[PDB]
């Protein structure tokens, strides 16, 4: 369709979709993720130096797991930044994504959040632990078709 | 302040989980007896102590002394950690003020030409407040009470 | 300070049902409910303003409806009656059961005068309403109100 | 008494019972000698799961469960909760009800500022305005008892619409009173690190964090701004009606605990400079004037216009979140507390995500203890002003 | 068949070597399979259940359930 | 580390008691019924929780040592003493200090 | 059975303490452990703030006597100022078990009663924290003023008060240890505090 | 070379002189009026908003259930029986369990009768947490009134104190909130 | 039959209360203490009275 780093940034070898826009402006993009690691570092090199909301999602339930990457030209002052979001598109039945961690450190802990709460392994980043639930724990948590168990403190007060 | 005595007599018995159950009940009891103990020293007037005691405040640096003793009893005799480097640093602490407060009392044991407490005062009640030892002593008071702090 | 004898125990078997007039800082009437247990009696500590209707609470069948937190349905439970279920489940030698309640305010007189009738009317059953207030431990009879 | 001396690195817990205001996480700190190795942070003691609850609820029963991420400014929780169907619906809210949200953000923010500053007080040895600091956060808790009822939490005081209720007949002068009272002690608070040397030996140096890799770690907030980074989102989202005030973003250089102390001291400056400033221009002044005045001068003559309501529009509570996505954001007092909400035409939110202000900053602290040693863990750890309600939610 | 509102149950055979299998245990506990469990929306192919446990709620196979 | 599974009426500790500390054992795991007193425990309804705990964990075999499946044994467990209270076989204490009900008030049965 | 979670008939239990000396000991040890009441510093949430707010100068914690502790075994009461999740429950029975025997529990707030706006729609909260300690006095209010919770801390008070010496008794443990063999595998130690020494954050 | 001597006498000085100033000032804090809210004694007044104990009028209710529908929990246990003899909704045995409620208060903004108002009440404490079902008759009752206890000095708080005030210790006789009302500016202009 | 009846519209005249000039709605009378709603607000309040310093208006 459209999109000011698509047909900008991303006619160097890439072959990135463009989901349209959000409605705060911001320009969504839709990323295979056999080719996320060069994506990424290519916007790495273009001037998004601030990774914030490495977020995750379900998009159905039985649909495709989705990771969301919403990058930031972080300069020195105001007046709104170009601010675009990456989407990576994973299938459930094996969840897995090239880990962001040597471009953007904070995906140390929003990665480890996103696969403590969908299961979505990162490849790359050193610990791939449970960050919220139990270290021990078995499931994953924020899924749409996730089957709690009836442990007896989370049963009702009686 | 009697309440709070009176709760902790009310209150039972724990033993950290392979603690030494003789040091353990002893580190208390051994950081806590001389310092009674050196209540001898003290007069309340000429002749309104316990005893004059010719080594006193000799004696009472000398019983202080033992408090390090029960502070690594205390630290040694939990099966924790946190209270063994605790009880180290305790031990650590209360042996680095004992060397000042023996230089700050040798000053007073100069000017009182001794160590009994009733000879250490009767050297000063002559003139009332002149003859105090904080005007001769300014800053060995400070290293005392700094050092007894 | 004040060295309470056993005249507590006589005062509520005399009146069946007295108010008490605490100090509002803490526990200085606690120490006539250990008096009043070391009796023989079964004291029953519960909060007066949890409790609605004490006609329907106390002795009747009421229906609790617990919590559902929109997730079960209503879900009715049917608590026993209070007074007579702790009554009978309770030795039979006993001195009998009190109701201690500790929460006297915010209640009505009409409630005051249904729990004195109630103490009066079925024989071992007493009550210890804690209106409050006081600056030592007095108690009143509920007579008037 | 098995406990053993070998010559390998220890292990220090520092679990999840802290005996301070320290919220509710391990700090696995290894410290061979002195200086600190390795430092693993356990993290979840208080997860709750409010990403999945949100899915489950409306967001006019989600306003009262967002106080409880950043539980000492509540209402920058709300700040986003609000504001999040509010710019999908494009529902606008009027000027008095912006200026209101101003005024409670910015006193959230001193009040966050408070909190942070009692236990970095008594964390870093001063422990005597502890107990002096609770009194003006207690000021700060009575100016909310009377708008929003409650106290620094449970506020149910943003709606979509913009405010629940317009302010108290006394609540314009006091708060005035509050400022006029809070500007000579934040002064007082500066003095007592900078104006002691040995404050500021324990703070120099101590978590040297650099400007380029704040912006790579996600740092945000005062950690951010003490890098050398002039980044506040009021300033760069134009947001809220912030723009019609004169007020300069704080920023140092350096990036230590002494960086992050006077980057919040001046905050709590520049915040009450902000307060006074929207005070004087709220839209018909307190609301006993505005109440007046739309009495006596009938039902007209723009003082029952949009912009002098507090409520733009009270919706039903049937409120449906329409399709589509975005991503709000505050600057709370640890800043960019960010909600990514992808509701899809239903009354409750299809993805709630929670971009927590100090979640992202709470994995440099293995970054940041580094060279240090074991008494400037709890140090650094205040600096960062870590709430675990936000860290796990 | 399964509209809004049916008390459904889980049917474990259809549920175990599922994609809906892969979220949480393989050691499903017994609030599914009791005739309490209702539906409160369907979105195509999936079913939101809610259970009596105070517990979130479940989307699953509108295959995988049956109306008790 | 310590494995084990605290809550009221059940604590599990994956290891044996020696003296009054519990020693971490790997291939058994100890069960302390109501270690507080807020049921009764008659013998008939305390054998028939002992037995439906070897049930529990000889049904529990072949997974891990986790403290998640430590705690799924203890919950079974919580379900079958709040079953076993439901039932009328164990009564509540009334000689406790607490009287809190934590597994629900007396009620009647029907109605 | 007619009722369905019944209470038990006791065996009669009686002191029948006729002694007056003994009831006014009885009285100075209630007395003394009612006026002291030395609490945990344990917080984990919201309510901790307003468990803050009393210890701070406008409302005075001290003046009912209790001053906070640091350790569990110095402490005498402690107040469950915030939700317990899954992760928090077996730390919280650990540093209730570590305590001296007369210990009381105030479940402050919501989130301890009964896990007040997380017994819905939350995985990880546990439903009140009587599903885990003996439970004194309930404490409602999200966040509890201060006033509430120095009024919970009064009713305690009045619970401290009622307390015979001869009862003592009741704070016992009353073992019953039914040891079972199992056939579960160990797992290694998945948490054992290398993050950056881990050979997976130096190189990809 | 006493470079370093005399900087060190110096520094020693400057702590003196810095822990006597801060003794001095330290000796300044005994002499003001403590800020102590001496609670059982002292019952601080809530404000006109508190959102304390919810109260419930069991004859002004259309048994709807808007107070369900908008609590975040929904946690009011509201049941009734439809009488096909006057065809209304006719409520039996409202109750809110108060260990569960959070007391935002929406389910009493979002009431079509009026039916659910909030009070003053706070001290809510139980032994028994099941006595936190509060039913119709339980939450129908009159709260506690803190300036009508006789036993308490009621203190307003900090948003009730006249115009200059902080804290409200010092004050004479019911001095009111900070000064005029909307019945004043209709006067003036 | 006479006295103060619930439903109608009040307001306060005690002059040292936080609680003046406050036009309220009475809603439950038991044992003399009067208990009037006041609207004024987005969360309704019940605030309890008495006889002795409350009564009633005459305009509306
Ligand atoms: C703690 C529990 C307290 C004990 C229960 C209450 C007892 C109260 C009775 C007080 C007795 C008066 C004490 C006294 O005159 O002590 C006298 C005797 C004997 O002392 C003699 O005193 C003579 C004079 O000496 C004094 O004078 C000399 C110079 O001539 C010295 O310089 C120096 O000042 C001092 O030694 C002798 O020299 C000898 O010292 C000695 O023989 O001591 C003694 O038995 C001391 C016995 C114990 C006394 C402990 C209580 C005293 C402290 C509280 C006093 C307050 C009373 C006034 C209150 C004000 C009300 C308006
Ligand atoms: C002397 C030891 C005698 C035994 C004491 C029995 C316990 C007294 C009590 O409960 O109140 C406690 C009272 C204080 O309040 C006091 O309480 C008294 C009782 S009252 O409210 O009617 O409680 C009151 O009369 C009195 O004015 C008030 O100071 O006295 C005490 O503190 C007794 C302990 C002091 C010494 C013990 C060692
Ligand atoms: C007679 C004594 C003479 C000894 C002089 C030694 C000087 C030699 C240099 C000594 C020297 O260089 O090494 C001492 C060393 C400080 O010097 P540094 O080596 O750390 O400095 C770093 C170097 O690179 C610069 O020289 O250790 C200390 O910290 C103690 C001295 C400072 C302590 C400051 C506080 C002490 C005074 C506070 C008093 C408080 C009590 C009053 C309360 C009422
Ligand atoms: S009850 Fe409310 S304030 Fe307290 S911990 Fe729970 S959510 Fe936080
Ligand atoms: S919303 Fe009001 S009228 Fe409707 S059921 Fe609830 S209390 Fe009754
Ligand atoms: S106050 Fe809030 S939590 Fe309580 S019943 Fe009303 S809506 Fe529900």
């Amino acid at each position: 369709e459209a999109g000011p780093v698509g047909r900008l940034l991303q006619s160097q070898n890439l072959s990135v979709e463009s989901l349209g826009r959000d409605a705060s402006g911001v320009e969504m993009i839709k990323v295979d993720r056999d080719r996320l690691l060069a994506v990424c570092q290519t916007l790495y090199a273009d001037g998004f130096n601030y990774l914030r909301c490495q977020a995750a999602y379900d998009s159905g339930p039985g649909q495709d797991l989705v990771s969301t990457y919403h990058l930031i030209k972080l300069s020195d002052n105001a007046d709104r930044p170009p601010e675009v979001r990456i989407k990576v598109f994973v299938p459930r039945d094996d969840p897995r994504v090239p880990s962001v961690y040597w471009i953007w450190k904070t995906a140390d802990w929003q990665e480890r959040e996103s696969y403590d709460m969908f299961g979505i392994v990162y490849e790359g980043h050193p610990n791939l632990k449970r960050i919220l639930m139990p270290e021990d724990w078995v499931g994953w948590p924020l899924r749409k078709d996730y089957i709690t168990p009836d442990f007896y403190e989370l049963q009702e007060a009686y | 302040p009697l309440a709070d005595g009176l709760k902790l007599i009310f209150k039972e018995d724990v033993l950290p989980a392979n603690s030494d159950r003789w040091l353990f009940t002893l580190g208390p009891a051994v950081v806590v007896i001389p310092v009674f103990l050196s209540y001898i020293i003290v007069p309340f007037g000429q002749n309104l102590l316990i005893s004059n005691l010719a080594m006193g405040v000799f004696l009472w640096i000398a019983l202080s002394s033992i408090a390090p003793i029960g502070l690594l009893m205390a630290g040694y005799a939990s099966n924790n950690k946190y209270s063994l480097l605790g009880g180290l640093r305790a031990a650590a602490q209360s042996i680095s003020y004992e060397i000042p407060l023996a230089l700050a009392v040798l000053a007073v044991a100069m000017m009182s030409n001794g160590l009994g407490t009733v000879e250490i005062v009767e050297q000063q009640s002559q003139y009332g407040i002149l003859s105090w030892n904080v005007w001769r002593q300014p800053i060995g008071f400070l290293v005392f009470w700094i050092a007894a702090l | 300070g004040l060295l309470a004898g056993y005249q507590f125990v006589k005062d509520l078997e005399s009146a069946g049902a007295l108010a008490l007039f605490v100090p509002p800082e803490g526990g200085f009437e606690g120490r006539y409910q250990r008096r009043l247990r070391s009796k023989g009696y079964t004291t029953l500590p519960m909060s007066a303003p949890g409790l609605g209707d004490l006609a329907a609470y106390l002795t009747q069948e009421h229906g609790i409806r617990p919590a559902h937190t929109g997730k079960e349905d209503i879900r009715v439970y049917f608590q026993p009656p209070l007074v007579t279920y702790h009554l009978e489940n309770l030795p039979p030698n006993a001195k009998g059961l009190v109701l201690w309640l500790i929460d006297g305010k915010r209640l009505s007189k009409q409630e005051f005068a249904y729990l004195a009738q109630l103490t009066q009317t079925l024989p071992k059953f007493k009550v210890v309403v804690e209106v409050g207030g006081d600056r030592v431990v007095r108690w009143e009879p509920l007579a008037d109100w | 008494p098995k406990i053993e001396t070998r010559t390998e690195p220890m292990v220090i817990n520092m679990g999840p019972h802290h005996p301070s205001m320290h919220g509710v996480l391990r700090l696995m700190v290894t410290l061979d000698g002195e200086d600190v190795i390795d430092c693993e942070p356990v993290i979840g003691y208080l997860h709750r799961g409010m990403e999945k609850i949100a899915e489950n609820r409306t967001n006019i029963m989600f306003i009262p469960y967002v106080s409880r991420w950043d539980y000492a400014a509540g209402m920058f929780n709300e700040a986003v909760t609000v504001n999040a169907p509010e710019k999908l619906a494009g529902i606008p809210v009027p000027k008095r009800a912006s200026y209101i949200r101003v005024i409670m953000l910015e006193l959230n923010r001193i009040a966050n500022h408070l909190l942070w500053l009692g236990p970095f007080l008594a964390d870093v040895g001063a422990q005597t305005p502890f107990f002096y600091i609770f009194r003006e956060r207690e000021y700060i808790y009575d100016l909310f008892e009377a708008a929003t009822g409650m106290r620094f939490i449970n506020n149910n005081y943003f709606r979509i619409g913009g405010v629940a209720a317009d302010l108290t007949y006394g609540w314009v002068t006091k708060c005035r009173d509050f400022c006029d009272y809070f500007l000579p002690k934040v002064d007082e608070y500066e003095r007592l690190i900078t104006n002691n040397p040995i404050f500021v030996r324990r703070l120099q140096g101590v978590g040297k964090i650099s400007r380029e890799e704040a912006i790579n770690w996600g740092l945000s907030g005062p950690m951010l701004r003490a890098s050398g980074v002039k980044w506040d989102l009021r300033k760069v989202d134009h947001y809220e009606c912030y723009d019609d005030f004169d007020w300069d973003v704080p920023v140092a250089t350096e990036g230590d605990c002494l960086a992050r102390y006077i980057v919040r001291i001046q905050e709590m400056r520049e915040s009450v400079k902000i307060i006074r400033q929207a005070l004087d221009g709220l839209p018909g002044g307190p609301y006993e004037n505005l109440e007046a005045k739309r009495m006596l001068e009938g039902a007209k003559s723009e003082w029952n216009g949009f912009d002098y309501q507090y409520i733009g529009k009270k919706l039903s509570p049937t409120f449906k979140i329409p399709k589509g996505e975005h991503y709000v954001r505050v600057e709370s007092g640890k800043g960019e507390l960010g909600i990514y909400l992808i509701g899809d035409d239903n009354v409750f939110p299809w993805r709630w995500k929670i971009r927590p202000p100090d979640f992202n900053n709470l994995q440099v602290l293995p970054q940041l203890l580094k060279g240090m040693k074991v008494a400037d863990i709890v140090a650094i750890l205040g600096s960062i002003d870590v709430i675990m309600g936000s860290v796990d939610r | 068949a399964i509209k809004k509102g049916d008390l459904v149950k889980v049917v474990a055979e259809k549920l175990a070597n599922s994609l809906e299998a892969l979220a949480s245990d393989h050691r499903y506990p017994p609030y599914l399979f009791e005739g309490r469990g209702e539906v409160v929306d369907i979105r195509g192919d999936y079913a939101q259940i809610k259970f009596p446990v105070p517990t979130p709620t479940v989307w699953l196979r509108l295959d995988q359930l049956e109306v008790a | 580390m310590l494995l084990k599974s605290t809550t009221r009426h059940v604590h599990i500790y994956a290891g044996h008691v020696v003296d009054g500390e519990v020693h971490p054992d790997t291939e058994t795991l100890t069960l302390n019924v109501d270690p507080d007193n807020e049921l009764e425990w008659n013998e008939a309804a305390l054998a028939k929780v002992e037995a439906k705990f070897r049930e529990l964990v000889a049904n529990a075999a072949g997974e891990d040592l986790t403290e998640y499946n430590l705690r799924r044994i203890g919950s079974d467990l919580e379900h079958f003493i709040r079953s076993l209270l439901m039932q009328g076989e164990i009564g509540y204490n009334l000689n406790s200090r607490v009287r809190n009900y934590s597994l629900g008030i007396p009620r009647v049965n029907h109605s | 059975p007619a009722i369905l979670n019944p209470i038990a008939r006791p065996e009669v239990p009686q002191e029948l303490a006729e002694n007056i000396i003994l009831t006014s000991l009885n009285d100075v040890y209630d007395w003394a452990r009612l006026s002291s009441l030395w609490p945990l510093m344990y917080g984990t949430a919201c309510c901790f703030i307003e468990f803050a707010a009393m210890i701070g100068s406008r409302f005075d914690f001290d003046r009912f006597g209790l001053v906070p502790r640091n350790s569990p075994r110095q402490a005498d009461l402690i107040i469950t100022s915030g939700t317990i999740t899954m992760k928090m429950a077996p730390a919280l029975v650990r540093l209730y078990e570590q305590m001296p025997s007369p210990k009381y529990v105030i479940a402050m707030g919501a989130c301890t009663i009964t896990g007040g706006m997380f017994s819905s729609d939350s995985y990880s909260a546990v439903r009140g924290v009587d599903k885990l300690i003996p439970v004194d006095v309930y404490l409602p209010g999200c966040p509890p003023r201060p006033e509430a919770i120095m009024d919970a801390i009064v009713k305690l008070r009045k619970k401290i008060a009622n307390e015979h010496i001869n009862e003592r008794g009741n704070l016992a443990q009353t073992h019953r240890l039914f040891t079972a063999k199992h056939k579960m595998k160990p797992v290694p130690p998945i948490l054992t505090g290398q993050y950056l020494n881990a050979p997976s954050r130096q190189a990809p | 070379f006493l470079n370093q001597i005399t900087n060190y006498a110096k520094e020693a000085v400057q702590s003196a002189k810095y822990i006597g100033q801060g003794l001095s000032v330290t000796f300044d804090h005994m002499r003001r009026r403590p800020i102590t809210v001496q609670y059982p004694y002292e019952k601080l007044i809530p404000s006109e908003r508190f959102r304390g104990r919810i109260h419930f009028e069991f004859d002004k209710c259309i048994a709807c259930e808007v107070c369900v529908r908008v609590c975040p929990i929904n946690l009011p246990v509201v049941d009734w029986v439809f009488n096909k003899e006057l065809k209304k909704k006719e409520l039996k045995h409202y109750s809110i369990d108060f260990g569960v409620c959070i007391f935002c208060a929406n389910c009493v903004e979002y009431c079509p009768t009026n039916c659910l108002s909030v009070t003053e009440e706070y001290e809510l404490a139980t032994y028994d947490r099941h006595e936190l079902n509060y039913d119709s008759v339980a939450m129908g009752r009159i709260p506690y009134k803190v300036t009508q206890d006789p036993m308490v000095t009621p203190i307003r708080e900090f948003a009730y104190l006249p115009a200059g005030v902080m804290s409200g210790h010092d004050l004479p006789a019911g001095a009111q909130r900070a000064g005029e009302r909307p019945e004043a500016i209709a006067n003036t202009a | 039959i006479m006295t103060i009846l619930p439903g109608m519209t009040v307001k306060v005249t005690n002059p040292n209360d936080t609680y003046y000039q406050f036009q309220g709605i009475v809603q439950r009378i038991t044992d003399g203490k009067v208990a009037v709603l006041f609207e004024g607000g987005n969360w309704d309040k019940l605030v309890t009275f008495q006889a002795s310093e409350l009564e009633p208006v005459v305009v509306t």
